[PDB]
């Protein structure tokens, strides 16, 4: 059985919702409704199979190669990405208890700022934010996810996923939409991706990758339609970008000690 | 009932008896019909119901329209025990006769 | 929005058992307003042209792809919402919201049927449907299953195959233009267009240009072609063409006849998430078959009703 | 500083290259030229003090260096040997592995949490307490399956609930009762401070035997039962060594007499997970008066063992389940004894 | 074809690869287009390629 | 199938050599 | 090329419609069915 994890301050999030980002009803829809739907779907899909004993992340990693296991792959990816998103937008990572943790707001770390500096030609974090929203609104034509990710080259970069993609595994990034017209350079990118796949030396048809997610934002209408409405996803993304759990973001960042 | 030996490195098998007089489990470290079915699904050519109408997976109200030489079908049903003509079908025929 | 209005729907009104006032607004009117705004914001000075003509004339170009995006989305929503008329069931605003038990609930498409065209008197459409999908139960189950399966914003269409006659694209041939062969069901995602005659071969042409440019690079670098360079590319090209080899003459095109929307924006407002099945069922009950029977083109009389 | 740390990790090797150089050339062509310059370099400048200091330096460093010395902390930082890479250059494989561990411990678990799923290691490490075992749990473990009808030992007719799929089905109710009694007796010996020996030779049982033995401070055998272990202890095991321990089960580091260490040391409770293949041990235990416990299948004599536990013995899950229950009973007993002698 | 033996038709000419490879033709892989798939009373699946 | 058919190939060539040799005798 | 004709003693003729597995092509199948 895959059950929805217990978020901290669940009573607060249920009574009033996450501040400045989502309403009580909207957060209900995005988590207490959609996550339950997704988890029950996954349980019914993987019941009576070896995959029932693995967490969604390992499920998506295992099922990435297999074509036919696209339902379980998509379900696991959506569950994991949704939890990542909600975790990074949590107001308080740890319950206040008898301590006044709310007295201080979270801020990005100097290591994160330096990482941005090197990664984006020494551009400001706000510049990267505006470029991120522009890319998100220009690329994802429908449902999808937005990621700021870190590769093995120690440099952050932006990744846009359509429907239910995974930053971790690159052939399933779902970055490109082939429904509409496509460009020569993009076709070449797909071709070199195919060649890199062909280079694989295992029957499983797997290629190593280490693209880890530092920041995740859900673009599914289940999150924004109720409050912001049609066509305002840009404002929704802007708001979530400005309001984040930088403790979680920094913890995701790799320290090296 | 038994613990399969160690050298079986495959996660699939088939079997008939849990235990036997020889203190072994009659099994075979096999199972590939799953792969045949998955390959067929990949081919993705649906099966057409030639001659036979009224796809079985669906309920219909056409059965009431049952007018086709029912005597032959009834003869078939009576002769259920098709194994031994002088004994099996004979005793089934005797039951039907009674 | 005036150029894309419809008699059935009105402003500040709910649909019969399908959409509330707010549901209809946020589903149709907000979407059409936003699409019109952005489409006119983009370079579409030839607005007087029909949407279908715009899509056909402008395509196969990343530089002019957002125009196709928005126009195709608008046309898709238009066609998908056109067929709806309303149903007998209770309005959603009064109908209780569904919960997790909806998933466990078992469908009854295998044992029931409703809203048959024969009731409205479209025996032509009924005969076509039976000859194509076997039975109305087959057809209904296929439609609902496919639409519930599609997750991202998309549509499910009842398409009719039209086999282009051997010609050099000579127009104005009345009484023989719109002739279909068989009925099929198709899925489209985001901005997909169910016509296929302005769509087939895009990747093949991209691959051809790519291999040609790679050949130029090899020649200018003084390289020699390899076994894979001469065999793998040839095999890929051959399979591509054979797969998109419907017929010798301009292949085969598809005439739309019906479309159903799967975008969550259409049904999450008044059905939550668990109610996608219920929304699809009510959509089925809310099809006016007169529109689809009107859109159904003639059958291929040539050789078929000729039987000679 | 950090520049000295990042100076390519191998610098000033030209000095080594030079000291390698000038050696291949013969001496006759170099040394005369260098030695014919001392007459010039002597000059007249004062040198006494400087040369005395230099000589003292040579004596102290070159001639007084200690090649071998002498007559004859907290590992706060992990991966001390680990070294960092350059900021501009990509991650190292080790750095990737550590980042992987960080992700696994923090973000990988995200998603959903699993429930009502079986994990084999939990049978060994988190066994239930005897009073909480259920017939459902035993059936899930598979204790109910027995040998085929064709191998049935009629002496076990009282433990059969029936036959299904061509094999006998043990009565889990009787299994549960006998298991409760066995758990109580093992716990009793645990408080008494006796010696509990768990014996299982079938493949894969070593993990369970070792865990049980360690958590009840007992002993285990998994390779083979040397015949005469108890009936011929003087010969089989006299060479090995014993300990003297206090009531708290702590070594006291007291020298032992040769005779004291050469006396026999006999188990107080013998649990056998494979009685069928371990007949010799049961006979030695009976003839040496050692109470024994066993898991009895439908083809094993129940009379050889004082406290039988009717159940399957050919499956690791069942044997692990039962052995873990017994081990936790022994553990609670040991805990009670430790508490009592720690605080009266 | 994918675990199933299928009845294969030829496009009016057997390839010269058949004459070249003889009885060892199983070594090489070819491309097939599945016209139809049907059933038989014995439970067998008869597919045409 | 390929990893089986290569072994089958080698086996068939060796055995056909053997049987041609025996037939020649 | 090389020898081009072989007998039926060691070449499995799969019936039409029958489901098969890769192992069927091995030399082992011939030994098993004999
Ligand atoms: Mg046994």
């Amino acid at each position: 059985i895959h059950v929805v994890p217990k978020l901290p301050n669940s009573k607060a999030l249920l009574q009033n919702g996450v501040p400045n980002i989502l309403s009580s009803s909207g957060f209900k829809t995005v988590w207490f409704d959609y996550q339950r739907y997704l988890c029950d779907k996954l349980t019914l899909a993987t019941a009576g199979q070896s995959l029932e004993s693995y967490y969604p992340f390992h499920i998506l990693l295992k099922t990435a190669g297999n074509p036919l296991q696209s339902n379980i792959f998509n379900l696991a990816s959506s569950i994991h990405n949704n939890h990542l998103f909600v975790e990074n937008i949590l107001p308080s990572a740890v319950e206040h208890g008898t301590n006044s943790n709310a007295v201080v707001k979270t801020e990005p770390s100097r290591l994160f700022l330096s990482k941005i500096k090197d990664s984006f030609n020494g551009s400001d974090w706000e510049v990267v934010k505006e470029e991120m929203i522009y890319r998100a609104e220009n690329e994802v034509l429908g449902q999808g996810w937005l990621f700021l990710v870190e590769n093995n080259e120690k440099k952050l970069f932006i990744l846009t996923s359509n429907n239910n993609g995974t930053p971790y595994y690159f052939p399933r990034n779902q970055s490109f939409d082939l429904n509409s017209a496509i460009s020569i350079d993009e076709f070449a990118t797909l071709k070199q991706m195919k060649e890199l796949i062909g280079k694989s030396t295992k029957l499983n048809g797997k290629v190593q990758d280490w693209t880890m997610p530092i920041i995740c934002v859900n673009l599914w209408d289940h999150a924004y339609l109720h409050d912001y409405g049609v066509g305002n996803r840009s404002k929704y993304v802007k708001n979530v970008l400005d309001n984040l759990n930088w403790s979680v973001v920094n913890n995701r960042i790799f320290s090296g000690i | 009932k038994s613990a399969i030996p160690s050298k079986i490195k495959s996660r699939y098998l088939v079997y008939n008896d849990l235990d036997t007089l020889e203190r072994i489990t009659t099994f075979e470290p096999r199972g590939g019909t799953q792969w045949n079915r998955l390959r067929f699904q990949e081919m993705g050519v649906p099966i057409v119901s030639n001659i036979g109408r009224q796809n079985p997976f669906f309920k219909y109200i056409s059965r009431p329209e049952d007018e086709s030489h029912a005597k032959l079908s009834l003869f078939k049903e009576m002769k259920g025990d098709t194994d031994i003509s002088p004994a099996a079908m004979k005793k089934r025929l005797k039951k039907i006769t009674a | 929005s005036t150029r894309y209005a419809l008699e059935h729907l009105k402003e500040g009104a709910p649909l019969k058992g399908l959409f509330s006032i707010e549901g209809l607004q946020k589903a149709w009117f907000d979407r059409v307003k936003y699409l019109d705004a952005k489409l006119n914001d983009c370079t579409n000075e030839a607005q007087q042209k029909p949407l279908e003509t715009l899509i056909h004339e402008n395509s196969k170009s990343a530089s002019k792809k957002h125009i196709v995006n928005y126009a195709s989305s608008l046309y898709n929503l238009k066609f998908s919402m056109s067929s709806l008329q309303g149903c007998i069931r209770t309005p959603p605003e009064e109908c209780p919201r569904l919960g997790p038990e909806a998933l466990l609930q078992t469908p009854d498409f295998n044992r029931t049927i409703s809203n048959e065209p024969l009731t409205t008197g479209n025996e032509r459409l009924q005969a076509a449907l039976i000859s194509s999908f076997g039975s109305l139960m087959e057809f209904r189950t296929l439609l609902i299953n496919s639409n519930l399966a599609i997750s991202g914003d998309g549509f499910t269409w009842l398409v009719a195959r039209r086999q282009l006659d051997k010609r050099a694209m000579r127009n104005d041939m009345p009484n023989r233009d719109i002739e279909y062969d068989k009925l099929f069901i198709l899925n489209t995602y985001n901005a997909g267009t169910p016509f296929n005659f302005s769509t087939s071969g895009v990747m093949n042409e991209l691959n051809n240009q790519y291999t040609n440019m790679e050949k130029q690079r090899a020649k200018e670098a003084g390289n020699l072609e390899d076994s894979e360079m001469t065999a793998k590319q040839a095999k890929t090209k051959f399979i591509y063409e054979t797969q998109q080899k419907g017929f010798s003459g301009k292949e085969v095109s598809y005439i739309p006849l019906l479309a159903i929307d799967a975008s969550p924006k259409t049904w999450l407002t008044d059905y939550g998430v668990f109610g996608k099945r219920e929304y699809l069922e009510r959509v089925w009950d809310s099809i006016e078959w007169k529109i689809v029977e009107s859109r159904l083109p003639q059958r291929t009389k040539i050789q078929a009703f000729n039987t000679l | 500083d950090e520049v000295m740390l990042l100076q390519q990790k191998l610098l000033y090797d030209e000095i080594r290259s030079e000291l390698k150089s000038l050696s291949q050339v013969p001496e006759d062509e170099i040394l005369p030229e260098l030695k014919k310059s001392l007459e010039q370099d002597k000059l007249s400048d004062k040198e006494q003090q400087l040369e005395a200091e230099l000589s003292d330096f040579f004596r102290n460093y070159a001639l007084l260096n200690k090649l071998f010395d002498s007559k004859t902390a907290t590992p706060t930082k992990p991966y001390p040997n680990l070294i960092p890479s350059a900021n501009d250059k990509p991650y190292s494989s080790q750095e990737l592995f550590l980042r992987q561990l960080n992700h696994s411990m923090r973000t990988a678990k995200l998603g959903a949490t699993i429930s009502k799923v079986y994990y084999p290691h939990k049978d060994i490490f988190y066994p239930p307490l005897p009073e909480n075992i259920t017939v459902e749990s035993l059936m899930s473990a598979g204790v109910h399956l027995g040998q085929s009808t064709s191998l049935w030992r009629s002496s076990t007719q009282s433990y059969i609930y029936g036959e299904y799929k061509g094999i006998h089905i043990i009565d889990l109710n009787q299994t549960l009762s006998y298991l409760k009694r066995a758990a109580k007796v093992v716990e009793g010996v645990s408080e008494s401070g006796g010696i509990i020996l768990f014996l299982g030779t079938r493949q894969g049982q070593k993990r369970g035997l070792e865990e049980a033995a360690k958590k009840t401070h007992g002993y285990y055998v998994s390779t083979r039962w040397i015949p005469g272990t108890l009936t011929n202890s003087t010969e089989i095991s006299g060479i090995w060594e014993k300990q003297e321990i206090d009531s708290n089960d702590n070594p006291t580091e007291r020298a032992l007499s040769p005779n004291e260490t050469s006396k026999q040391v006999k188990p107080d409770l013998l649990v056998v997970l494979n009685p069928t293949e371990n007949r010799n041990a049961l006979l030695e235990a009976i003839k040496s008066r050692v109470p024994t416990i066993a898991i009895i299948d439908t083809d094993s004599e129940p009379s050889l063992v004082t406290y039988p536990i009717p159940g399957n013995d050919d499956s690791l899950r069942s044997v692990n389940f039962l052995l873990g229950v017994l081990a936790r009973a022994g553990q609670r007993g040991l805990q009670n004894r430790l508490a009592r002698n720690n605080e009266k | 074809i994918g675990g199933f033996v299928a009845d294969v038709v030829f496009f009016q000419s057997p390839p010269s690869s058949f004459n070249s490879m003889g009885d060892f033709i199983r070594m090489k892989t070819f491309l097939f287009e599945i016209l139809e798939a049907s059933m038989e009373k014995n439970g067998s699946v008869s597919m045409h390629a | 199938e390929q990893e089986v058919l290569d072994v089958w190939e080698k086996k068939v060539v060796e055995e056909t050599e053997l049987m041609a040799a025996r037939t020649s005798n | 090329q090389q020898t081009k004709k072989i007998d039926q003693s060691l070449s499995k003729k799969l019936p039409k419609g029958t489901i098969y597995d890769p192992f069927d092509f091995s030399m082992g199948r011939i030994h098993l069915d004999r």
